[PDB]
């Protein structure tokens, strides 16, 4: 039965660990956000065909440019992530994540994922951004970034509300089948 | 409360890391050193390259580090000192990281499905590759847990600063040692 290795990359501000925990437990962790998500596998069925989905976190490796690629070989699909309310994380898709993923894994599918969808319409978040002369990342910006990096899909989700969350991992599997 | 959640996670994930390395050594490694199964000429007597110094890393965590972390369970604000005390032991992650590419190519180019057969036979969710990335994950994770304790410990909290310093230095030294 088809085994799938999916690596999750992107800035600390994406909330990679929170994304993966909220997906696998079907719940925002809420009380306390764990820092540790250990390599995970589960059977999910997608378009009928059952599948063994493997999820690796990379939180903690954001500053270790030579250690990060130790996770990259034999990946089936990458999630390249940015936070919809961090413009720096979005630019880093282009400056940092795409270059090294493409360098190590030329022919591996990328899903572009915008996280923290629930914060894009949050007054306090919006104002905190306005005070730095920034706005949240909007849908067309992610579409444009997706095209620029060859991403097979651009998808937006909240770990908090679960909006679009299950779709991210469905589409990661469909990018492989 | 938050410093207690972080300490609990530190300990629970330390226990899991020890169980993980133990499983890797007593399945994937034991099958190579055992003499119970036929070893691809590609990898014969190259367990040194495949597993690097993971035995020595496991011995540190299993003999020393988990027992000493446990003694700091009720002293989360002091746990940075645990990392200062044992700083020299963490140097073996430099050796481990340096070797890991050679490990991965050897398994790719020369192992065929030896380890996949072992995985299936033992019924393991994790591949040899999943197990062998774990030391790289663990050694970059301690600094995240110490940063979390810093957001919620008084300033009787240079017993975190120095610990974090060490646990930033080790992964940077390991990073800087790669080709
Ligand atoms: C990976 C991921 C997370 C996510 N959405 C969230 O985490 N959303 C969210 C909303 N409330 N909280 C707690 C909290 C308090 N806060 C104050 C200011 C700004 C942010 C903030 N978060 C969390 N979507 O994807």
């Amino acid at each position: 039965m088809q085994a799938i290795k999916c690596v999750v990359v992107g800035d600390g501000a994406v909330g990679k660990t929170c994304l993966l925990i909220s997906y696998t437990t079907n719940a925002f962790p809420g009380e306390y956000i764990p820092t540790v998500f250990d390599n995970y596998s589960a059977n999910v069925m997608v378009d009928g065909k059952p599948v063994n989905l493997g999820l690796w976190d990379t939180a903690g490796q954001e500053d270790y440019d030579r250690l990060r690629p130790l996770s990259y070989p034999q990946t089936d699909v990458f999630l390249i992530c940015f936070s919809l309310v961090s413009p720096a994380s979005f630019e880093n898709v282009r400056a940092k994540w795409y270059p090294e993923v493409r360098h190590h894994c030329p022919n591996t599918p990328i899903i572009l994922v915008g996280t923290k969808l629930d914060l894009r319409d949050d007054k306090d978040t919006i104002e905190k951004l306005k005070e730095k002369k920034l706005t949240p990342i909007t849908y067309p910006q992610g579409l444009a970034m997706a095209k620029e990096i060859g991403a097979v899909k651009y998808l937006e989700c909240s770990a908090l509300t679960q909006r679009g969350l299950k779709t991210v991992f469905d589409e990661a599997i469909r990018a492989v089948l | 409360r938050k410093k207690e959640f972080i300490m609990a996670e530190l300990l629970q994930t330390e226990k899991a890391y020890v169980r993980d390395l133990h499983e890797c050594l007593e399945t994937y490694l034991w099958e190579m050193t055992s003499g119970v199964e036929e070893i691809p000429p590609g990898i014969l007597n190259k367990e040194h390259i495949i597993f690097g110094n993971i035995q020595e890393i496991y011995d540190f965590h299993n003999n020393i580090f988990l027992k000493e972390l446990e003694k700091y369970e009720q002293l989360p604000e002091d746990v940075g000192h645990c990392f200062v005390t044992w700083a020299d032991k963490f140097q073996m992650y430099v050796t481990y990281c340096k070797n890991k590419p050679d490990s991965n190519q050897l398994i790719l180019e020369h192992a065929g499905t030896f380890f996949d057969e072992i995985q299936q036979r033992h019924g393991l969710a994790n591949s040899i590759s999943s197990y062998l990335i774990k030391p790289v994950q663990r050694v970059t994770k301690y600094q995240l847990l110490l940063k979390e304790l810093l957001t919620c410990c008084e300033e009787g909290k240079g017993e975190l600063k120095d610990g974090l310093e060490v646990m930033l230095s080790v992964p940077k030294k390991a990073n800087d040692a790669m080709h």
